[PDB]
């Protein structure tokens, strides 16, 4: 669980450096998957490291299991939330992946034995045991992202934030990563907050938080997010098909219906129609 | 127009370390055209995309766009100019900037190949516009800029050399949905205008539909269908066998089928299956 | 610290690769890994310097194929000292490059001309002494000029600024 | 990171930090040398070593290439100079070009017959009592670390660079050498911010991942003394006390 309230951030001079957060205030419940998205430029990608100890803010707060963010406690707020990164080329660390898995619970102290079935036993979760011993420039980037989790998977957490990550892949890439973000939650109960402009991971969200410039704008069930129709990619999201599909519709003299429709409701609204 | 004509390209010599990329590509893009190539990663498609401009020489069959002839036995200093007459947009081309102001850094391609350094930034100007820039950014420094903002002023770059052939290689990787829709249209808008052809090569099947005259589609090294969209996303089991799909409407339009209605093509976008719903909603 | 330590690890797989290349024509052709010690040495030395410094040139030798000899990793560790003494936290300037550049010469050749004609190989010192010093003192105005070019260059300044 | 250390099964082939002391203090047994029954055992083991490690043909003499500059210039100017030649100094070149080949071939051996990345596991290990003198060995053996790892990307971003401006003017390696020179800024410029970028990166997401001290940490990696390690290193010292004798 975490709470963030009344957070601000600037750098450098005098406006402009990172994108500026201005009085952002929200709430996350123990096993949400949380989407938070936004435009180009606002600060949906700061919002994703103040929530660790990146990022000294000097307004507001971040609050992670009771944990209050912190210097001096950063590391203890850190300890409960693993973090996938955009671009997957870097945040490596390991000559090998065995190596970079085992990474995290090196720093924990954590030596010999206990590591060795661990890290088997991460690798199992995220389908790259066969792959333990090659180098990082050997492997995809929709692969490289999955050894970056089963290192967060190995120190096993409360929180995994993924900002942006789905964002440098192949489609394939993109599908395969998902899939085990979600049978991950089947399992683990999870907390999952992920910045986006990625369709699908907002489709499968719980809630969606929308930013605007600098500001916490919009806040809803993603089905009533969709609505918003090819308004959608200024927001920071490309359209569901029937809410393409629509969009043509009306140009062409036809208005549909205005709530969501997923693909099996909007064919029946079309065979009903033309029946 | 470019014509491959039974290309094929090895690394690595005939030195048993050696694999083969490509073998016997034979294909024709017309004059205006608009390849797009399309096919698992390591299925040639960067190997067919170096053959262009000649930074690969194909290891046998030729290579024939406009004036130029390609060969295994033709010479790199000859082949300069075809540096200019084809644009290369690499994945990623903001990793390639480096001149110390922004309009420097677009003119140094036209300086590279002659061109009188006033006219060079004259140039630059000019093409900091098309690409979408406030005379603003012209005297910045390149690392000033947001990692989109650098991608137009590379873009920038290569469309300064003025090539008649500009090739795209993912041009639009790890963009936010409107940098993705801006910087397709932008293309599009070029190729109509300015007369173009545009190679590219993409995952990117939504857009294929939209934008591409022609379909190249590459499985291990070897191509396999050349055909107006509509003939590569005729088989969908055929595509899937492949590690394709078919774009998002053609799926849709499935269960459609499945429901009674029948269509005259098969639609590929979402305006295209519009048409055909309207003209039945017309009758009904 | 950690960004200062995984840059300078970065510098260090830098140099690395710049030492796999040459410019020039026959068999009289020099690296521009000097440009990478200097570098380090401006940013980090003389302590993180010759450290860094000693890592590299055995992890180095021992790559490449070359015949280990401490006096070597030694020579190394001089270079990088006398270019953090000269260029640490210090303004650049011609002179301040060129008298450490040129303090290095006289000991990227003195020193370094011992190392071989010591037990290494037996051949003969004061007729060897011509060949290096004939050599690196025409690399001597290539160097100066490209470690003050590199330094004062806007990218460097660029970085320079984020790393403090 | 040199396309070196090729796999042979069938050579005895382990314990690295065995063989960085025994190419360490290989050398000092040159020089400890004096005699000429000495030199017997100097080749003795040398060839041992050599033959027993599986690796073939003129990869030791790939290794003497790039040292034929001294090799020519030591011998000559001996056979000169010791403008006659005395029946004795045929004699020395016995020694120095027997010699030369004794230090190039061992250290081509070393290269050869180890990983880089076992390498560096093994340094790590033989410097890790430089603590009780304050040097800061495990950020250090973290340094070459992330410096092994990014070597070979920063290689493929080489490339990608140099094909890029390629693609638009710019000819490496032709025309002169002030130009040759000049050209090699558009590679340059670009690969330093592309390297240090990268390292912005790596450091964040390592201290997103629990990170603060070099020390104060494991070990995953694990090297392991075996039954070579003691043998194939009094083999070697039955072959120096000889040369005391």
């Amino acid at each position: 669980e975490n709470i963030i309230s009344v957070d601000h951030l600037t750098y450098q001079y005098d406006e402009n450096q990172a994108p500026a957060l201005t009085d952002v205030s929200f709430t996350v419940h123990a096993g949400e998957w949380l989407a938070i998205v936004g435009h180009n430029g606002s600060g949906k990608s700061t919002l994703a490291k103040s929530l660790d100890g990146l990022l000294p803010f000097t307004q507001g707060s971040v609050t992670v299991g009771g944990i209050t963010l912190t210097p001096e406690t950063v590391w203890q707020v850190r300890e409960q939330i693993g973090m996938i990164f955009q671009n997957p080329d870097n945040q490596f660390v390991g000559a090998t992946v065995e190596d970079d898995v085992a990474f995290g619970l090196e720093n924990r102290q954590i030596s010999r034995d206990e590591m060795v079935p661990r890290v088997q036993a991460a690798l199992a979760q995220v389908g790259m045991t066969s792959f333990a011993q090659r180098e990082p420039s050997s492997l995809s980037g929709g692969q490289k992202q999955r050894v970056a989790l089963a290192g967060i998977v190995a120190i096993a957490p409360k929180i995994l934030i993924l900002d942006e990550a789905t964002s440098m892949l192949d489609p394939q890439g993109r599908i395969e990563m998902l899939a085990i973000v979600r049978q991950l939650r089947q399992q683990q109960n999870l907390t999952v907050i992920s910045i986006t402009h990625d369709i699908d991971e907002a489709a499968s969200a719980d809630r969606v938080l929308v930013i605007d410039d600098g500001r916490l704008v919009d806040e809803a069930v993603p089905s009533q997010i969709f609505e918003r129709g090819t308004q959608l990619v200024e927001m920071g999201l490309d359209l569901p098909f029937t809410e393409k599909l629509k969009a043509a519709l009306r140009q062409r003299g036809i208005t549909p219906p205005t709530t969501y429709q997923t693909a099996a409701e909007m064919e029946e609204w079309l065979w009903q129609s033309l029946s | 127009a470019i014509a491959f004509e039974h290309v094929t390209y090895t690394y690595q010599a005939g030195t048993p370390m050696a694999h083969t990329a490509l073998t016997d590509v034979s294909l024709t893009v017309p004059d205006r055209g608009y390849l797009a190539i399309i096919g698992h990663t390591g299925s040639g498609k960067s190997t067919l995309i170096q053959q262009l401009n000649a930074l690969l020489k194909p290891t046998s069959g030729t290579i024939k766009i406009d004036e130029f002839t390609i060969t295994p036995e033709t010479t790199n200093a000859a082949l300069k100019p075809l540096r200019q007459h084809v644009g290369m947009v690499f994945q990623f081309p903001e990793n390639q900037l480096f001149e110390e102001t922004v309009r420097q850094d677009i003119a140094f391609g036209p300086k590279n190949f002659g061109m009188a350094d006033a006219d060079a930034l004259a140039l630059a100007d000019e093409m900091l516009t098309t690409v979408g820039l406030d005379q603003s950014y012209a005297e910045r420094s390149p690392f000033e800029l947001s990692g989109g903002q650098m991608r137009r002023v590379a873009i920038a770059g290569v469309l300064a050399m003025q090539p008649k052939v500009l090739v795209l290689d993912e041009p639009t990787a790890g963009l936010d949905p409107q940098g993705r829709q801006e910087m397709m249209r932008l293309f599009a808008r070029l190729h109509q205008e300015q007369g173009l052809t545009i190679v590219l090569v993409t995952h990117q099947m939504e857009d294929v539909a939209q934008y591409a005259e022609q379909v190249a589609v590459m499985h291990e090294g070897r191509l396999m269908k050349f055909g107006t969209p509509a003939d590569v996303f005729s088989n969908r089991e055929w595509l899937q066998d492949h590690q394709l799909d078919v774009p998002q409407a053609a799926q849709f339009a499935r269960r459609l089928r499945d429901r009674g209605l029948t269509f005259p093509k098969q639609p590929l976008t979402a305006d295209q299956l519009a048409d055909y719903l309207a003209q039945q909603w017309a009758q009904r | 610290d950690t960004l200062s330590m995984v840059t300078m690890g970065v510098l260090m797989a830098l140099q690395l690769v710049i030492s796999r290349f040459s410019v020039g024509n026959n068999f009289i052709k020099v690296s521009f890994t000097f440009l990478i010690v200097a570098l380090i040495a401006k940013w980090f030395g003389p302590w993180w310097g010759m450290l860094t410094a000693a890592v590299v040139d055995v992890i180095g030798t021992l790559m490449t194929g070359g015949p280990f000899f401490i006096g070597f990793t030694v020579s190394a560790v001089l270079g990088s000292l006398i270019y953090a003494v000269f260029l640490y936290r210090q303004p650049v300037s011609w002179w301040r490059v060129i008298g450490a550049s040129v303090l290095i010469a006289l000991l990227v050749n003195t020193l370094l001309n011992t190392l071989w004609v010591t037990i290494m190989y037996q051949t003969p010192f004061w007729s060897l002494l011509p060949v290096r010093a004939l050599k690196e003192l025409i690399v001597t105005p290539v160097q100066i000029v490209l470690v003050y070019l590199l330094l004062k260059s806007q990218v460097i300044q660029m970085i320079q600024a984020r790393l403090n | 990171f040199g396309r070196y250390l090729p796999l042979d099964s069938v050579v005895h082939r382990l314990d690295p930090r065995a063989k960085l002391m025994l190419s360490f203090c290989y050398i000092i047994v040159v020089f400890l040398a004096n005699n000429i029954w000495s030199y017997a055992i100097l080749i003795a083991f040398t060839v041992g070593a050599i033959l027993s490690s599986k690796i073939s043909l003129g990869f030791f003499l790939k290794g003497i290439r790039p040292l034929l500059w001294l090799i020519v210039f030591t011998v000559v100017l001996q056979l000169l100079f010791s403008i006659n030649v005395t029946q004795d100094g045929l004699i020395n070149a016995g020694y120095i070009f027997v010699r030369f080949l004794l230090i190039i071939m061992m250290s081509t051996l070393l290269t050869l017959s180890t990983q880089p990345l076992d390498i560096a596991t093994g340094l790590a290990s033989l410097m890790k009592p430089l603590r009780w003198v304050k040097v800061p060995v495990d950020t250090l053996a973290m340094m070459l670390s992330i410096a092994l790892r990014f070597v070979p990307t920063l290689m493929d971003e080489a490339t990608k660079i140099m094909n890029a401006q390629r693609a638009r003017g710019v000819d490496f390696g032709e025309g002169g050498l002030f130009k040759q020179a000049k050209s090699l800024i558009p590679l340059m410029v670009p690969l330093f911010m592309s390297a240090f970028n990268r390292a912005e990166d790596l450091s964040t997401a390592m201290e997103a991942r629990g990170y603060q001290d070099s020390e104060h940490r494991s070990q995953y990696r694990i090297l392991t003394w075996q039954r070579r390690d003691t043998v194939t290193w009094l083999l070697f010292l039955l072959g120096f006390v000889a040369i005391l004798i």
